[PDB]
Protein backbone atom coordinates (compact mmCIF):
# COMPACT_ATOMS: atom_id res chain seq x y z
CA UNK A 1 0.00 0.00 0.00
CA UNK A 2 2.44 2.65 -1.00
CA UNK A 3 2.16 6.12 -3.50
CA UNK A 4 3.14 6.81 -7.15
CA UNK A 5 4.64 10.21 -6.21
CA UNK A 6 4.57 11.26 -10.31
CA UNK A 7 5.60 15.02 -9.94
CA UNK A 8 5.59 16.18 -6.75
CA UNK A 9 8.46 14.65 -5.38
CA UNK A 10 12.00 16.13 -5.93
CA UNK A 11 10.43 20.08 -5.33
CA UNK A 12 8.78 22.17 -2.94
CA UNK A 13 11.45 23.21 0.20
CA UNK A 14 9.84 22.11 3.57
CA UNK A 15 11.05 22.57 6.63
CA UNK A 16 11.46 20.17 9.09
CA UNK A 17 11.24 19.72 13.42
CA UNK A 18 13.73 21.85 15.80
CA UNK A 19 16.07 18.88 16.98
CA UNK A 20 19.18 19.58 17.67
CA UNK A 21 20.53 23.48 18.82
CA UNK A 22 21.08 25.94 15.47
CA UNK A 23 24.91 26.09 14.87
CA UNK A 24 25.21 29.97 15.84
CA UNK A 25 28.75 31.79 15.69
CA UNK A 26 30.06 30.12 13.26
CA UNK A 27 32.54 28.13 11.72
CA UNK A 28 34.76 31.02 12.63
CA UNK A 29 33.90 34.26 12.86
CA UNK A 30 36.70 35.39 14.39
CA UNK A 31 36.10 39.66 14.21
CA UNK A 32 34.36 42.37 11.76
CA UNK A 33 37.30 43.68 12.80
CA UNK A 34 36.59 48.00 13.75
CA UNK A 35 36.02 50.04 11.51
CA UNK A 36 37.79 54.04 11.29
CA UNK A 37 35.88 56.87 12.06
CA UNK A 38 34.09 59.43 10.26
CA UNK A 39 33.78 63.34 10.56
CA UNK A 40 29.98 65.06 9.99
CA UNK A 41 31.03 68.57 11.56
CA UNK A 42 29.76 71.43 9.93
CA UNK A 43 30.78 72.58 6.40
CA UNK A 44 31.85 75.97 6.89
CA UNK A 45 34.25 77.73 3.83
CA UNK A 46 38.38 78.06 3.55
CA UNK A 47 39.59 79.58 6.77
CA UNK A 48 41.37 82.24 4.90
CA UNK A 49 41.35 81.16 1.14
CA UNK A 50 42.95 78.42 -0.50
CA UNK A 51 46.17 79.54 1.64
CA UNK A 52 48.65 78.43 -1.43
CA UNK A 53 51.62 81.01 -1.15
CA UNK A 54 50.25 84.00 -1.21
CA UNK A 55 46.92 84.20 -2.78
CA UNK A 56 44.51 86.27 -0.76
CA UNK A 57 41.22 85.01 -2.15
CA UNK B 1 51.67 122.16 8.89
CA UNK B 2 49.49 122.13 5.10
CA UNK B 3 51.13 119.22 3.79
CA UNK B 4 50.05 116.20 5.90
CA UNK B 5 46.66 117.03 6.96
CA UNK B 6 46.23 117.72 2.66
CA UNK B 7 47.57 114.56 1.95
CA UNK B 8 48.21 111.44 4.23
CA UNK B 9 48.40 110.36 8.49
CA UNK B 10 51.02 109.37 10.66
CA UNK B 11 50.71 106.87 13.63
CA UNK B 12 46.55 106.47 13.07
CA UNK B 13 46.76 104.67 10.07
CA UNK B 14 50.59 102.93 9.21
CA UNK B 15 49.99 102.37 12.64
CA UNK B 16 47.41 99.09 13.42
CA UNK B 17 47.26 98.10 10.08
CA UNK B 18 50.65 96.60 10.74
CA UNK B 19 48.81 95.31 13.77
CA UNK B 20 45.67 94.23 11.17
CA UNK B 21 47.52 92.59 8.38
CA UNK B 22 50.03 90.51 10.62
CA UNK B 23 46.77 88.72 12.06
CA UNK B 24 46.18 87.42 8.48
CA UNK B 25 49.64 85.66 9.32
CA UNK B 26 49.05 83.66 12.25
CA UNK B 27 46.15 81.62 10.62
CA UNK B 28 48.42 81.44 7.59
CA UNK B 29 51.55 80.62 8.91
CA UNK B 30 50.53 77.75 11.27
CA UNK B 31 47.66 75.90 9.22
CA UNK B 32 50.78 75.40 6.41
CA UNK B 33 52.07 73.61 9.76
CA UNK B 34 49.80 71.83 10.16
CA UNK B 35 49.21 70.29 6.33
CA UNK B 36 52.94 69.10 7.54
CA UNK B 37 51.90 67.34 10.07
CA UNK B 38 48.35 65.88 9.07
CA UNK B 39 49.10 64.60 5.04
CA UNK B 40 53.09 63.75 5.53
CA UNK B 41 52.55 62.28 8.98
CA UNK B 42 49.26 60.57 8.85
CA UNK B 43 50.50 57.53 7.80
CA UNK B 44 50.04 54.01 9.20
CA UNK B 45 46.54 54.56 10.71
CA UNK B 46 44.63 55.76 7.15
CA UNK B 47 41.56 57.49 9.81
CA UNK B 48 41.28 61.11 7.78
CA UNK B 49 39.76 59.73 4.22
CA UNK B 50 43.05 61.09 2.22
CA UNK B 51 44.72 57.65 1.93
CA UNK B 52 41.35 55.78 1.58
CA UNK B 53 42.29 53.65 -0.81
CA UNK B 54 39.12 50.92 -2.46
CA UNK B 55 39.26 47.25 -1.47
CA UNK B 56 36.31 45.17 -2.61
CA UNK B 57 32.66 45.81 -2.19
CA UNK B 58 31.25 43.11 0.05
CA UNK B 59 27.54 43.54 -1.50
CA UNK B 60 28.07 41.49 -4.36
CA UNK B 61 28.54 38.45 -2.20
CA UNK B 62 25.79 35.73 -1.98
CA UNK B 63 24.78 33.53 0.67
CA UNK B 64 22.57 31.19 -0.76
CA UNK B 65 22.70 27.52 0.18
CA UNK B 66 24.66 26.62 -3.15
CA UNK B 67 24.46 23.07 -3.96
CA UNK B 68 27.64 21.84 -3.00
CA UNK B 69 27.87 21.79 1.55
CA UNK B 70 31.56 21.73 1.75
CA UNK B 71 32.98 24.35 -0.12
Amino acid sequence: GWVRPDLGDLSKVTKVKTDRPLPENPYHSRARPEPNPEVEGDLKPARHGSRLFFWTM
Amino acid sequence: RWIARTFFDGPEKNYERTMAILQIEAEKAELRLKELEVRRLMRARGDGPWFHYPTIDKELIDHSPKATPDN
